[PDB]
RNA sequence: AGUGGAGCCUGCGGCUUAAUUUGACUCAACACGGGAAACCUCACCCGGCCCGGACACGGACAGGAUUGACAGAUUGAUAG
């Protein structure tokens, strides 16, 4: 549960930056490079004091053995675009009722965690 | 020496503004200054649109309150101290009167 | 110039004030009393004066109690 | 309730020497006016006073999300004794002779 | 000056320094105080539970203006300090010990703070 | 033992309220009003605004 | 006007002082038979003139209450020392003063009379 | 009634059950104190204050969340 | 001149939702409670601190009631 040539058959650039190079990159470069919505998240949001969770993201990745996914990293926030150091964590994403644990991969880079967690039904009416 | 002093008058009560502007123009000529006259700046209509019905089920009843303030200036080619001396005294209520060193 | 009062104790008005608040003459003062028969101690009335020689006493003879009332000489 | 009779006496004496105390109510506020407990939401500026108020000694008037403690004659006598000050101080409610 | 009794002035010094908020009431404030020259008086009790607690203060006493008077009854000294609002049935903060305290800063005028300060110069 | 009882509220209608109460949905901000649209209906007399037409 | 609040804002802001004062002194000076206030803008003095039908509770004894009645007005509403000088106003008629009468009838209805 | 309720145990407060606050000097003949569980020097600190000898973290309590020895 | 028809908008019914907060039902509920609410707010749901038990009385209690926290466990929060 980690970086490139693994959890990626969807290859080259997600928005303008190749995920193959991106996992060798830092995300301080990725906000500069072809990631405008992520740029507005990483420059204006600017590392938004979820550091204890960000520590826990790097704690549970460290505490679990690296051939396996982390144990649990729950967040309340769902506005998180997956960073190359984030890739691999099984991130509990809260939708205001329930935590949704998502392993985050080279393909999912550029996508918010509220894009894999849902707050909404595929609407039924008896349907 | 003379000193062209603006006397700016702001009020919302016109006849209160008129009875004080009559005092300023005459009293400047009663004890001699420039007398120039009422430079009628236009009124400002402060219009605010409000709801007449709170918890507004039923009919959309709109209510508008207007408040009209009234500006004018009186530039006086007259000696600086006794422009503001004769004018600014004896008028406390109702009307803002702004004597002004500028337009020198 | 009048010194409006909410009470005015025993030297009330109507030749009780013609020698007390001042020495100079007044026109006429209304009081709710009928100031000859009852000798009733009551204040809800007023005090009219001419304000020539009246201002010097009553602003140090306000806030006081001739009986158990409280003279508010507020001039207007 | 925390904040003892050092911070409470900062609120206690400031009522007494003036004759009035002012404060404000909001949870996103933090500050009260008048030399207060220095960027706090609606507490010990009020709660030291509310402790004294529910014992009497003051009238906390209110208007427009704002509080107006009226120093009554008992709090004139109480914080006189509470601050162990000499029994006439003229607590700035008596200073003018009108 | 004056000729007041020492222990009933040891009452009011513990009463005034409590009002002065800095009567180091109990050992934590005391060891913070009596290891400082903020300490200007230290009335000990002899009825302290585990009277190494006396010696703990006595070991704290001999540095930073040694002050060693010894009264009895921690609960009296705790009353002399002031926790108990004496004239009741009981209190929210009724009678419990303040066994050894440190009077930082006598902080007031005559006899009740002057007699023992004469005496603690006459004793020491 | 409080640490969190507040959040930065400068934005939108989740930031302010009325001045004699707490209200949303019509907080008129023009010329320094800071009133909700319903309480100020009781209070329009002291100001100087008027409706003649 | 530069650099104050607008002349539009200023005549808005004039009544804002009027409303909060009258509401508050409805809450407290109703014991005077609260007829209203009169804030007179004079030089170096805010001549507040308290309209009432019982002006024997405005000073208290020896101007006691005014030094806390002003200390509400002078200190909360932005006034320097010596600015808010309180004045009584014992209004002459009260039967033309429905404000003080619906006050006084409330001393007969909530106060107790048939 | 939104979803939040909670129980309490002094989870609403703290007690830290016994609080072994400073009693701690090796007392010889009167009078001299000796350093037990490390004495902390700071300016926020007084002159008697100790550490939470919580070893590899030696937290001075008069220090706020700091001055912790790792030895 | 249109609407309704069309796409869509907003409001509402209904359903659905853990929540789709609430007010309203011909005129006199319905792009209505300037209601253009991201979360914030927020009512609602799903979760957490905290007490605002101030005060009248009484008890714990200066040996520590309480506070503060390292760091760990915890958790959305190394939020003592």
């Amino acid at each position: 549960v980690e970086q490139k040539k693994k959890r990626t058959f969807r290859k080259f650039t997600y928005r303008g930056v190749d995920l193959d190079q991106l996992l060798d990159m830092s995300y301080e470069q990725l906000m500069q490079l072809y990631s405008a919505r992520q740029r507005r998240r990483l420059s204006r949001g600017l590392r938004r004091k979820q550091h204890s969770l960000l520590k826990r993201l790097r704690k549970a990745k460290k505490e679990a053995p690296p051939m396996e996914k982390p144990e649990v990293v729950k967040t309340h926030l769902r506005d998180m675009i997956i960073l190359p150091e984030m890739v691999g964590s099984m991130v509990g994403v809260y939708n205001g009722k329930t935590f949704n644990q998502v392993e985050i991969k080279p393909e999912m880079i550029g996508h918010y965690l509220g894009e894999f967690s849902i707050t909404y039904k595929p609407v039924k009416h008896g349907r | 020496a003379i000193h062209r002093i603006r006397i700016t008058l702001t009020s919302r009560n016109v006849k209160s503004l008129e009875k004080v502007c009559a005092d300023l123009i005459r009293g400047a000529k009663e004890k001699n200054l420039k007398v120039k006259g009422p430079v009628r700046m236009p009124t400002k209509t402060l219009r605010i649109t409000t709801r007449k019905t709170p918890c507004g089920e039923g009919s959309k009843t709109w209510d508008r309150f207007q408040m009209r303030i009234h500006k004018r200036l009186i530039d006086l080619h007259s000696p600086s101290e006794i422009v503001k001396q004769i004018t600014s005294i004896s008028i406390e209520p109702g009307v803002e009167v702004e004597v002004t060193i500028a337009d020198a | 110039y009048t010194a409006f009062l909410g009470n005015l104790p025993y030297d009330v008005t109507e030749e009780s004030i013609k020698e007390f608040f001042r020495g100079l003459n007044i026109s006429a003062v209304r009081l709710p009393r009928e100031p000859s028969n009852p000798e009733r101690l009551k204040g809800f009335g007023y005090a009219e004066f001419e304000d020539l020689d009246s201002l010097l006493s009553a602003l140090s003879l306000n806030e006081e109690s001739l009986g158990n009332r409280r003279i508010r000489v507020d001039v207007a | 309730m925390l904040m003892p009779k050092k911070n409470r006496i900062a609120i206690y004496e400031l009522l007494f020497k003036e004759g009035v105390m002012v404060a404000k109510k909001d949870v996103h506020m933090p500050k009260h006016p008048e030399l207060a407990d220095k960027n706090v939401p609606n507490l010990h500026v009020m709660k030291a006073m509310q402790s004294l108020k529910s014992r009497g000694y003051v009238k906390e008037q209110f208007a427009w999300r704002h509080f107006y403690w009226y120093l009554t004659n008992e709090g004139i006598q109480y914080l006189r004794d509470y601050l162990h000050l000499p029994p006439e101080i003229v607590p700035a409610t008596l200073r003018r002779s009108r | 000056g004056g000729v007041m009794d020492v222990n009933t002035a040891l009452q009011e010094v513990l009463k005034t320094a409590l009002i002065h908020d800095g009567l180091a009431r109990g050992i934590r404030e005391a060891a913070k105080a009596l290891d400082k020259r903020q300490a200007h008086l230290c009335v000990l009790a002899s009825n302290c539970d585990e009277p190494m607690y006396v010696k703990l203060v006595e070991a704290l006493c001999a540095e930073h203006q040694i002050n060693l008077i010894k009264v009895d009854d921690n609960k009296k000294l705790g009353e002399w300090v002031g926790l108990c609002k004496i004239d009741r049935e009981g209190k929210p903060r009724k009678v419990v010990g303040c066994s050894c305290v440190v009077v930082k800063d006598y902080g007031k005028e005559s006899q009740a703070k002057d007699v023992i300060e004469e005496y603690f110069k006459c004793k020491k | 033992q409080q640490l969190y009882w507040s959040h930065p509220r400068k934005f939108g209608q989740g930031s302010r309220s009325c001045r004699v109460c707490s209200n949303r949905h019509g907080l008129i901000r023009k010329y320094g009003l800071n009133m909700c649209r319903q309480c100020f209906r009781q209070y329009a007399k002291d100001i100087g605004f008027i409706k003649l037409d | 006007m530069a650099v104050q609040i607008s002349k539009k804002r200023k005549f808005v802001a004039d009544g804002i002082f009027k409303a909060e004062l009258n509401e508050f002194l409805t809450r407290e000076l109703a014991e005077d038979g609260y007829s209203g206030v009169e804030v007179r803008v004079t030089p170096t003095r805010t001549e507040i003139i308290i309209l009432a039908t019982r002006t024997q509770n405005v000073l208290g004894e020896k101007g006691r209450r005014i030094r806390e009645l002003t200390a509400v007005v002078q200190k909360r509403f932005g006034f320097p020392e010596g600015s808010v000088e309180l004045y009584a106003e014992k209004v002459a008629t009260r039967g033309l003063c429905a404000i003080a009468q619906a006050e006084s009838l409330r001393y007969k209805l909530l106060g107790g009379l048939a | 009634k939104k979803s939040y309720t909670t129980p309490k145990k002094n989870k609403h407060k703290r007690k830290k059950v016994k609080l072994a606050v400073l009693k701690y000097y090796k007392v010889d003949e009167n009078g001299k104190i000796s350093r037990l569980r490390r004495e902390c020097p700071s300016d926020e600190c007084g002159a008697g204050v100790f550490m939470a000898s919580h070893f590899d973290r030696h937290y001075c309590g008069k220090c706020c969340l700091t001055y912790c020895f790792n030895k």
